[PDB]
């Protein structure tokens, strides 16, 4: 089993939404 | 802080509660430090002072240790055989770690009834392991692990065949073709733990006839 | 004594632990306690502590410790504690799995000296696994924080302990 089970912070785990969240956001990359 | 290692290893054997910790944190950053090669020369300031600490209080320290801190001293134990493994270099370290394991498996032996090898089987294991020397005789070891059988000594004899093992490990000799026979019927009858590698390299550089002394035994 | 052949032993009972814990007997236990200490080879004690680590996650350790010999008298406890403190790593980190599990499981009085010693032992692991780093290195680091969430969890006695040892890791 994993070490923390409540886990958010995982790759495969997240769903579509802010997986197009992430492809965008991982294109930006920065804050001011 | 090596010159005040020794008395805290004092106050580590009676009672720490937190030194111990610091302790055990500064070798793992000596630790940390041999494993990367930046220069750990503390390893042996530590060791020299637990000898020194042996020397000094050999039973007060074994009872303190085996009786109320056998999980601080199973982890001091562990933290240096492993750094001692780490740093191959020279056997210095080694042969002072050995003295003192001898020295306190003898106030173990000595002491420690109630409180049997709480931490003392541990340190037999960890002396086995670094007394598993090389045998440079392999043809009269052969006859001493033979007289050992008729002596029914399990340790001795265990010795005797870690030493072999490692003696067919090293270069090969003309080995007699008696002898073998006569042993691997003594080591096959006993109930022996490392009987399958014995023989695997008892036949595998072999000056006789393998074939003759396997149908032989059979 | 053939090394294969034992350890076809170890991937069975593994799958006989996996399947029907409550089956297994306390002579069973025992004779399988007293072949890890008698055995010489690090893999196999290996193997068999897994196994001993899997029916101490079950329930058969009630069964081991159900009376109608001492705790400390039972030869699982000394096997434990001297696996635990072994040099090699992944027996360390079974040897630490069973303490965790017999510890949060059984409640007996003479049981606070195992509660002391497996934690201590515990950031033996945590400090071995911190500064090994190898792959192997950190699956035994996540089973070490199984032990962790799952003793922590399960007894909330020896918390702030454990949370200042990890931060003195930290």
């Amino acid at each position: 089993a994993h070490v923390w089970e409540d886990n958010w912070d995982d790759d495969n785990v997240e769903d579509d939404f802010s997986n197009q969240l992430r492809a965008e956001l991982e294109k930006h990359g920065y804050k001011m | 802080a090596r010159v005040v290692q020794g008395s805290p290893e004092v106050p580590g054997i009676t009672v720490r509660v937190l030194q111990a910790l610091a302790t055990l944190l500064s070798s793992p950053h000596g630790g940390a430090l041999v494993m990367s090669m930046h220069r750990s020369h503390f390893l042996a300031c530590p060791l020299l002072r637990q000898l020194c600490q042996y020397q000094r209080c050999v039973p007060q320290d074994t009872g303190f240790s085996s009786l109320f801190l056998k999980v601080l001293l199973q982890m001091l134990q562990w933290l240096d055989s492993p750094g001692v493994e780490g740093g191959p270099l020279r056997a210095q370290l080694r042969m002072l770690a050995s003295q003192a394991s001898a020295g306190r498996r003898l106030s173990d032996v000595r002491g420690g009834l109630l409180r049997l090898a709480e931490a003392l089987a541990f340190r037999q294991d960890l002396e086995v392991v670094s007394s598993t020397v090389r045998a440079v005789i392999a043809t009269l070891r052969s006859g001493e692990q033979c007289s050992v059988e008729p002596d029914l000594i399990s340790k001795v004899l265990q010795g005797l065949i870690e030493v072999r093992s490692p003696h067919l490990e090293e270069l090969l000799t003309a080995f007699f073709s008696a002898t073998a026979d006569a042993a691997s019927p003594f080591p096959a009858c006993k109930p022996v733990v490392v009987v399958s590698s014995l023989l695997l390299q008892e036949e595998e550089p072999l000056a006789g006839g393998k074939p003759g002394a396997d149908g032989g035994s059979l | 004594p053939r090394k294969a052949v034992k350890r076809l032993a170890i991937q069975d009972l593994k799958l006989l632990a996996n399947k029907t814990p409550h089956t297994w007997s306390r002579e069973n236990i025992q004779a399988l306690c007293e072949c890890a200490l008698q055995t010489p080879y690090d893999s196999l004690k290996l193997g068999m502590l897994s196994v001993l680590s899997t029916l101490s996650g079950t329930i058969a350790i009630k069964h081991y410790f159900s009376i109608v010999s001492s705790p400390r008298s039972s030869d699982l406890v000394k096997l434990a504690q001297e696996c635990c403190y072994h040099n090699n790593r992944g027996i360390a980190a079974h040897g630490v799995r069973v303490l965790t599990n017999i510890t949060v499981s059984c409640q007996e009085k003479d049981l606070l000296a195992l509660e002391q010693d497996a934690v201590f032992g515990l950031e033996s692991l945590l400090v071995l696994c911190s500064q090994d780093d190898s792959p192997g290195a950190q699956a035994t680091l996540k089973i070490a924080l199984n032990c962790m969430v799952k003793l922590a969890k399960g007894r909330p006695h020896l918390s702030q302990s454990v949370v200042e040892t990890l931060l003195t890791q930290l």
